[PDB]
């Protein structure tokens, strides 16, 4: 039940229809950084509205009277163009974290890692010590669901300015957008030929606990 | 429209090569899980026909193509090599799905599972490593008939007339969700409308059931004298064309844009209109008498809406059983129209046995048409 | 050659008495071997056809002093037949730089 | 009568181009 | 409705399209898509711009003083080396 | 050397030209080099050039096949003096034309 | 996929027939155009 | 220092108008244009008078002058349909339509 | 002028339809604001001096 409640969808309005309430407007929940299952919710809207909803759609391309700028755009397109490159140097700092495979407390430090360097010399600590692969590759894709939805609702939002954007305000962003999901897809595509970094793993159908 | 508005069939014998000018252009050439497959297949005797499924490609000028041996081939227009695709598991091919915003995959529904074959653009090998098959099966969703992808390529559905539950597929993390349904028939066809909103699905029973891919919600037509056999959507998906097993009628359904919140609900009209009469007529022809009208087995609509192509199969009294190709000039603003154009004659001697529009022709429209001769042939229709 | 020294004055200075001079290359050679040997490991296509463009511009320096005929055989050895016209022609280019 | 004109493209734009901004 | 008959055609050389020719730019522009180099003696005189017509009709028939050269010399400077008359265009920019 | 002249004849460059025109005045195999080039001045559509270098394989050091080979080369001399007068009214090629 | 002899047989073939309308346009007693000879011979001299 | 060093000649024209990346845009468009007239494929041969008196060279000459005119032109009519929008009502569909 | 529309396309309207006369200087006055008013927003600044 709390699972069901706790992972059902929300809605944020872009454009407030009164100023109190504008704390909850997605251009600022997005930017304000708040308690994640918020930000998962609102790049869930970000990924829903940017297909089934087109107003929803004019709400981020619209200028905001009286200073005439695209805030709502370039508030959500900005936020995620910080988590993309986010995962970008996510992805650059693993590979290579894979190509390289007072005095008390600087005493402590030394110590700590003088018997670290003497436990993985023993096989049955090193068997308890030791970097698993899928483990740590899963760690790093361990919220790729929010970089998904940030990328998908951007996507989106830049097939649909095709028809919609009657200030060309996602054109002026296209060539950051183009350059920085080329970026990542060669952090992909140079991250996925490591050793182990190609391969699936096991499943089993039909459990109550997902591996999603 | 009826058929007696309908121009005449060409002459016994000619070829249909093209439409222009609205004009049809002619030359001289150009159950078990088995027969639960032949039930519903989309080719019109899939039992016998050489050729089990035809499919483009939804962006490019490759296709691929399932026999009766269970091979799947690809051809391309940029490539004399063609992969043969056959899979331990690949058996009784039934339907053919290529994925939007991809060159890189094809979906294949088989006897006892699907098959999604990953294919190099740039590699197209003769016969491609049985690794470059990821297997997606769920128990009771055997035979597979059918296969849908979403227009944006996120998501994948699947039918088995066995199953009270389509089954979504996400092929990327790998999960499968069915959509189970309280009674009536299993799954026979879906297709997707082209916003990806929409959802048509088929019965064996005279019930349809059409749903919402925003909050997966289903509402219901079980309001027909016979099974609903075939339909299509307009390029918009504001429309729905469907017929029914036994009414020679092609039905249209219409469905306005969500301009109001907060409830997840298909939204259709509350009934559906006739809009093509296909009952059993004379025409006067050249060669005497000839004779149409039957039962609507596939329709297949351009990508600019402006012509609908219908695959009938005539009564035991019309031309010995035979399936014959109508081709309607359509409009979908601000009326919805369908008018006559013409019908399409093939090889003499031949049936015409699948139908379908390529999605990217720069040059009005062109319609793939598979024979039983075994041939295919690809007719242009310049507007 | 070792401790980076300029050699044209002492070529002429070593030509009233008898003989000959350099290498210094040697260093560059090493690190485009370097790039060619781990291009036969390199299994990702792009970055194997990056680290024969990174080897290529080391030995495009060094072309008067390169064996041509091995650098470009272990270029055929690796289908990297780009480097092959690029190399060949500018050992040929600093041969004759007057034409 | 026949005389090229003595104009520039930019003439009645007064202010053109990528140029004249005093940052990026 | 002239002036493009007059580019595809290569004909009216006498006329400058001057409702339409809004600058200098677009009289090179008019008379470099009148420009033949090819000796048709189908094409009668009254109609045949040549390249070498034309570079004299700016460097001799015009001059330094028709430009303003002193207000304006990268337009000079431009109808030089549009024209490809590259060593009078640098003899003309080592001046000022 | 390897018998890729359809490829040679493929090579749009200037110095093809000059390259012919040296080595059918100094190769012993003389006529593989007017061989080539009235095959390269046809596909470029100079048939002045490949008529007056036709000639010169007809200009020969033993016998052409008979008078009536004789007679289409003097009407294709004359087709080539009036392509001549057509194009440029020189004298001299109407000179050699009543000739 | 034929003996060269039979392009060589063709292309003899044209420029003989060409000639024939060449010859028969200079002895025909009526005044067709200076620009319809022209052509005529413009059209064996593009098959030189 | 790339001759004498033997390396790849490199391109001059980029040399020479990165120092047209400053300040006077008038003398980037005039380097812009002299590179637009530069861009040429040019026979390798030992004659310039003869290169430069090509019918070949001399129909590229103009091509590319009225292909620096032509953008030029569209960079014009970019500028004042951009300035001018309320006026334009450019829409949402791009090509110079 | 806020909607930032040109004035020419107002004051030539109003001039075939109020005093019919010499209906002018209300025109040239309602240019030299609009001149003004962009002038408020060019950044451009030897074309906000033109």
């Amino acid at each position: 039940l709390f699972k069901i409640y706790a992972t059902e969808a929300h809605v944020f309005p872009v454009q407030p229809p009164f100023a109190e309430g504008s704390d909850e407007c997605l251009p600022k929940v997005l930017n304000s950084n708040p308690p994640p299952i918020i930000k998962y919710l609102a790049l869930q809207d970000l990924m829903l509205l940017s297909q089934y909803s087109p107003s929803r759609r004019q709400e981020v391309f619209s200028l905001s009277q009286p200073g005439g700028h695209p805030h709502n755009w370039t508030a959500i397109s900005r936020e995620c163009l910080n988590l993309l490159n986010g995962m970008t140097q996510k992805l650059i700092l693993y590979q290579e974290a894979a190509a390289t495979n007072s005095v008390i407390y600087s005493w402590i430090q030394n110590k700590r890692e003088q018997i670290k360097n003497f436990l993985s010399k023993r096989v049955l600590i090193m068997y308890f010590f030791s970097k698993h692969p899928e483990a740590s590759i899963q760690a790093v894709f361990s919220d790729a669901q929010m970089h998904i939805w940030a990328l998908e609702g951007l996507s989106h939002l830049v097939a649909a300015s095709f028809t919609e954007d009657r200030f060309g305000v996602v054109q002026t962003t296209l060539p950051a957008i183009l350059n920085t999901l080329l970026t990542l897809q060669e952090a992909v595509d140079k991250y996925f030929k490591l050793p182990h970094a190609s391969s699936k793993p096991p499943r089993i159908s039909g459990s109550l606990v997902d591996t999603s | 429209c009826s058929l007696g508005l309908f121009p005449p069939p060409p002459p016994r014998g000619q070829v249909t090569l093209y439409e222009h000018n609205n004009e049809l252009v002619t030359g001289s050439s150009y159950l078990r899980s088995e027969d639960l497959i032949a039930e519903f297949a989309q080719v019109t005797n899939w039992s016998s026909c050489c050729l089990r499924v035809f499919a483009w490609h939804p962006h490019t000028n490759k296709f691929a193509v399932a026999l009766l041996d269970d091979s799947v081939r690809v051809y391309n227009a940029s490539s004399t090599i063609v992969p043969s695709l056959k899979h331990r598991l690949q058996r009784n091919v039934a339907s053919l799905a290529w994925k939007p915003l991809s060159a890189s995959v094809l979906a294949v529904a088989c006897q006892s599972c699907i098959l999604i074959w990953t294919l190099d653009p740039t590699s197209l090998s003769t016969r491609p490593s049985s690794g470059c098959a990821q297997v997606l099966s769920h128990p009771g969703h055997t035979p597979v008939t059918s296969l849908a992808w979403a227009p944006s390529g996120g998501r994948l559905l699947s039918a088995s007339p066995v199953d009270a539950a389509i089954r979504v597929w996400d092929v990327s993390t790998e999960t499968c969700v069915p959509l189970p349904w309280f009674r009536g028939g299993g799954v026979t066809n879906l297709l997707w409308s082209p916003d990806g909103s929409k959802i048509l699905a088929t019965t064996p029973s005279a019930v349809f059931r059409v749903w919402e891919a925003q909050m997966w919600t289903c509402e219901r037509w079980p309001t027909l004298s016979g099974r609903c056999q075939t339909g299509c959507w307009s390029p918009d998906g504001s429309r729905l064309l469907f017929t029914v097993l036994g009414e020679p009628l092609i039905y249209s359904l219409s469905f306005p844009e969500r301009c109001g919140e907060g409830k997840g609900c298909v939204g259709g009209a509350k009934s559906a209109t006739i809009v093509a009469d296909l009952s059993e007529t004379t025409i006067q022809t050249p060669d005497g008498e000839e004779r149409l009208g039957g039962e609507a087995h596939s329709m297949v609509w351009d990508p600019s809406g402006e012509r609908l192509a219908v695959l009938m199969k005539g009564k035991p009294r019309v031309q010995d059983g035979k399936p014959v190709i109508l081709l309607f000039r359509t409009r979908n603003s601000p009326v919805f129209e369908l008018l006559p154009c013409g019908i399409i004659q093939g090889e003499p001697g031949a049936q015409p046995q699948l139908i379908t529009f390529h999605p990217s022709f720069n040059k009005g429209a062109l319609l793939s048409v598979g024979w039983s001769t075994g041939r295919i042939a690809h007719i242009p229709l310049y507007f | 050659i070792r401790d980076n020294a300029a050699v044209d004055g002492i070529s002429l200075h070593l030509q009233d008495i008898c003989p000959l001079l350099y290498s210094t290359d040697d260093a560059i050679c090493s690190k485009a071997n370097e790039l060619l040997q781990r291009s036969r490991q390199v299994q990702n296509k792009t970055e194997k056809e990056r680290m024969l463009r990174e080897s290529l511009k080391e030995y495009q320096k060094i072309s008067n002093q390169v064996d041509l005929s091995n650098v470009c055989a272990q270029y055929r050895q690796v289908r990297f037949y780009e480097g092959v016209v690029e190399l060949s022609l500018t050992a040929a280019e600093k041969k004759d730089p007057q034409g | 009568s026949g005389a090229p004109p003595v104009r520039s493209i930019y003439d009645d734009i007064s202010s053109p181009g990528l140029g004249s901004t005093p940052l990026t | 409705k002239r002036a493009v008959y007059c580019i595809i055609g290569r004909c009216d050389v006498t006329d400058n399209q001057s409702e339409v020719a809004d600058k200098t730019e677009d009289y090179l522009w008019l008379k470099l898509n009148q420009v033949c180099f090819d000796d048709d003696g189908t094409s009668s005189p009254q109609d045949r711009l040549t390249l070498s017509q034309f570079q004299k009709q700016l460097l001799e028939d015009y001059g330094e003083s028709h430009f303003t050269v002193n207000q304006q010399p990268f337009l000079y400077f431009q109808v030089l080396f549009l024209t490809a008359q590259f060593e009078a265009a640098v003899a003309f920019l080592f001046r000022m | 050397q390897v018998d890729l002249a359809d490829k040679l004849l493929q090579v749009a460059s200037p110095f093809l030209e000059p390259h012919l025109v040296r080595m059918a005045k100094v190769d012993q195999n003389r006529v593989r080099y007017m061989d080539l080039l009235w095959r390269y001045y046809e596909k470029n559509r100079s048939f002045s050039n490949a008529a007056r270098v036709l000639s010169r394989l007809a200009d020969m050091h033993s016998t052409e096949i008979s008078l009536q080979q004789r007679l289409e080369y003097i009407a294709r001399a004359i087709l080539s003096a009036k392509s001549s007068t057509a194009i440029s009214s020189i004298a001299a090629d109407g000179e050699f034309l009543h000739e | 996929s034929r003996p060269q002899r039979v392009i060589e047989d063709r292309d003899s073939q044209l420029r003989s027939q060409a000639r024939t309308l060449i010859t028969f346009a200079g002895m025909i007693p009526y005044r067709t155009s200076g620009d319809t000879n022209a052509r005529l011979v413009q059209m064996e001299v593009l098959m030189n | 220092e790339k001759i004498v060093n033997g390396h790849l000649q490199p391109n001059l024209v980029d040399l020479c108008a990165s120092v047209a990346e400053l300040d006077d845009k008038s003398i980037s468009d005039m380097w812009t244009m002299v590179k637009q007239m530069t861009d040429v494929l040019l026979t390798p041969a030992t004659d310039a008078l003869k290169n430069r008196s090509s019918v070949e060279v001399r129909m590229e000459f103009v091509r590319q002058a009225l292909a620096y005119l032509e953008q030029s032109y569209k960079n014009y009519t970019l500028v004042t349909v951009f300035g001018n929008l309320h006026q334009a009502q450019l829409g949402g569909v791009p090509g110079t339509y």
